[PDB]
């Protein structure tokens, strides 16, 4: 939805190196960071306590070949990857990924990240 | 009480009757490695049983899991078990799955006999009341605390034991409260096992200069973290040295004379085996009193040396080759120019042993060499066992260092001690410069995440050495209030931490009313309670209760729950 809104705004203003999407992350960057902080605190509270392991469990699928230690980190990795798919907005998404990884105290270029 | 001071000879005679058979080896001594006091106590026992030709086996055990595994492997023929340095704070019959009905023979006639006797021998004060009071197989070598300071606990335990209306229930809760307040107490140390076994030897009459030296080593092993215990036990050693030294004093030195002496032994670091400058620089106490970790400390040290009139070239010279003019005036110079810097506590009296022509050595230096030999002498659940194997192996290096014929090993231990103190100093200045110690209102956390030589700190002894360095530094800072400290060190190969909850202590040489009351390490109960719930792959097996191995990812939630835990 944020990408659609940014494309509509660019089309309205006017009517790859740089396309219609250049600030779509700015729409949801702060809510995403706050949500990730809240989820990290919730995980730190409930990661070890039982009755919650039914939720913090990595599913087993035929293609599964990765050992996951921080499922929230896997979620943010997937979100950052699907955001990094775009070639035009590489830099503004790398900054967002760095800010997200600062929550986990992980370096931007860490192998696990 | 189970075995008082006056009836150690009874335990020794019972051991002799039960297992002094030349046919086989029915005596097994379980010794806790990474404990100099237990090492000296087991050396005493080895010599004593060598005199009486009692066949015995000495097993170094690192953790409670190894103890349980060995006991499961233990044959039923062995009818005498010695646990040195551990076992006094846990339900050993429950831990080892012991039921007295399967170990009892000839029940009749008001007497009972058992087919195996376990003699626990340690100094940690939280005696398990089911061991000191409610078990006949487990026999505890008490030091007089239970017969004098556990009357109320004795009554509370016995009333609950015998009793299995409103007044009865109220009184049971009152008594059970007495038992509960006895628990929830930090684990301290009141005595030295070496002194206890030397008392037993005095009862038997086997005391000699070698046994006295082992006693001095075991006692001096306690001077760094339990200085009140060392000061309590020092007069006894001082009297024994006078008693045992031959009357032929002031005689000429011969290649055979062994001399225990009480002479000024300054509280420096390996003074006789390193330069004077390096003795001050790497001393824990001098560092605390001068803050040598920062840049200005080295300038203060140089200024002190200039003030005493000792040139830096002479100060940095090896102690053997220091000019006899300066070396013979150390007492006067230290008297004149030490109270200025607050290092008056450096001057001290210690025990120095010279073996013929081999040069002097003090007990303080000897225990540092032994500790160094213990520490660095030589997917996740397997490499850790390899570390345990190496740690057990180092016990025998430290054991062989005691023999007078292996001085070439004691010198290697001295070199390793200097290297380890250098590494500890480097890591300490790295921690205090980056301000890694996060001050809290419960405990000053400090986690080692990256750096050089971080593989040294997976050993509990080296981690405790670094912790003692930090605690000595913090204790002399008036602004910093007393607070427990936590050290962790990530093991990259096993992806596991080594959390070592420490305890604060008052400045050395400061004797007050609150100083008299010892500080109790509350981390054991906190760790066990946190691990009982919220399964986190914690490995609580060390005889040192306040040390655990925790997964890299589970460390932060563990510390969060510990912050939420008000036990400590």
């Amino acid at each position: 939805d944020s990408m659609l809104k940014t494309k509509q705004s660019y089309l309205k203003l006017n009517s790859s190196v740089e396309n219609s999407l250049n600030g779509f992350s700015h729409l949801f960057s702060k809510p995403l960071m706050k949500r990730v902080k809240k989820l990290f605190k919730n995980q730190q509270e409930f990661i070890l306590d039982p009755q919650y392991e039914a939720d913090y469990v990595i599913p087993v699928l035929p293609g599964s070949h990765l050992n996951v230690k921080n499922p929230l980190l896997e979620l943010v990795k997937s979100l950052c990857h699907v955001m990094l798919l775009s070639k035009s907005t590489i830099l503004e998404i790398r900054t967002l990924r760095k800010e997200l990884l600062k929550i986990f105290e992980l370096r931007e270029f860490a192998k696990v990240a | 009480m189970y075995y008082g001071i006056s009836q150690f000879s009874e335990a020794y005679n019972k051991i002799l009757r039960n297992s002094s058979s030349h046919s086989s080896c029915q005596l097994v001594i379980f010794v806790s490695c990474l404990n100099i006091d237990a090492l000296c106590a087991t050396k005493m026992l080895s010599l004593l049983f060598k005199k009486q030709l009692v066949q015995s086996q000495i097993v170094p055990i690192f953790g409670y899991s190894e103890l349980r595994r060995h006991y499961s492997q233990l044959d039923d023929n062995i009818n005498s078990l010695l646990l040195v340095g551990f076992g006094g704070v846990i339900d050993l019959e429950a831990f080892l799955e012991i039921d007295p009905q399967e170990y009892v023979i000839d029940t009749d006639s008001g007497e009972q006999s058992f087919r195996r006797d376990i003699y626990v021998l340690d100094a940690h004060r939280p005696w398990n009341l089911d061991n000191i009071f409610g078990s006949q197989i487990i026999q505890c070598f008490d030091d007089g605390t239970v017969d004098d300071t556990l009357g109320e606990q004795k009554e509370a335990y016995y009333k609950l034991l015998e009793l299995d209306r409103k007044q009865r229930k109220k009184q049971i809760h009152e008594y059970e409260g007495v038992l509960e307040e006895y628990y929830s107490q930090g684990t301290t140390v009141v005595n030295s096992i070496s002194a206890q076994i030397y008392s037993l030897l005095s009862a038997i009459g086997e005391t000699n200069l070698s046994n006295l030296w082992l006693n001095i080593l075991g006692t001096t092993s306690l001077d760094i973290a339990y200085a009140q215990v060392y000061n309590r036990l020092y007069p006894l050693l001082q009297d024994e040295v006078k008693r045992l030294t031959p009357s032929s004093r002031n005689s000429v030195k011969t290649p055979d004379t062994l001399t225990l002496n009480i002479q000024p032994d300054y509280y420096l670091f390996l003074l006789r085996h390193s330069s004077l400058y390096d003795s001050f620089y790497y001393s824990n106490y001098v560092n605390a009193k001068l803050s040598l970790w920062n840049e200005n400390g080295k300038k203060r040290l140089h200024k002190m040396f200039a003030r005493m009139g000792i040139p830096l070239s002479t100060a940095q010279e090896t102690w053997l080759y220091m000019d006899h003019s300066i070396k013979r005036e150390l007492g006067i110079i230290f008297d004149k120019n030490l109270d200025r810097y607050g290092l008056q506590d450096i001057i001290r009296d210690g025990f120095v042993r010279t073996l013929g022509y081999r040069g002097s050595i003090s007990a303080s230096e000897f225990v540092e060499a032994l500790t160094a030999l213990l520490e660095v002498g030589n997917n996740s659940a397997q490499k850790l066992t390899n570390l345990r194997k190496r740690w057990v192996s180092n016990f025998w290096l430290s054991w062989d260092a005691l023999d007078d014929r292996k001085v070439e090993l004691l010198n290697r231990g001295i070199q390793l001690a200097q290297d380890l103190q250098r590494a500890i100093f480097n890591t300490g200045v790295a921690i205090l410069e980056k301000k890694l110690i996060k001050h809290l209102r419960i405990y000053r956390l400090c986690v080692l995440q990256d750096g050089p030589d971080l593989d040294l700190y997976r050993n509990p002894l080296t981690l405790l050495r670094l912790g003692n360095w930090l605690i000595e530094c913090c204790a002399e800072s008036e602004d910093k209030q007393l607070l427990p400290m936590v050290l962790a060190s990530i093991d990259e190969n096993t992806d596991t931490y080594l959390v070592a909850g420490l305890t604060p202590r008052y400045p050395r040489g400061l004797d007050t009313i609150h100083t008299k009351k010892p500080i109790l390490n509350n981390f054991s109960m906190a760790f066990q309670q946190i691990t009982a719930e919220t399964d986190a792959k914690v490995r609580i097996d060390n005889f040192e209760s306040s040390i655990i191995e925790i997964r890299r990812e589970d460390l932060s939630p563990f510390l969060e729950k510990l912050t939420l835990s008000g036990l400590l």
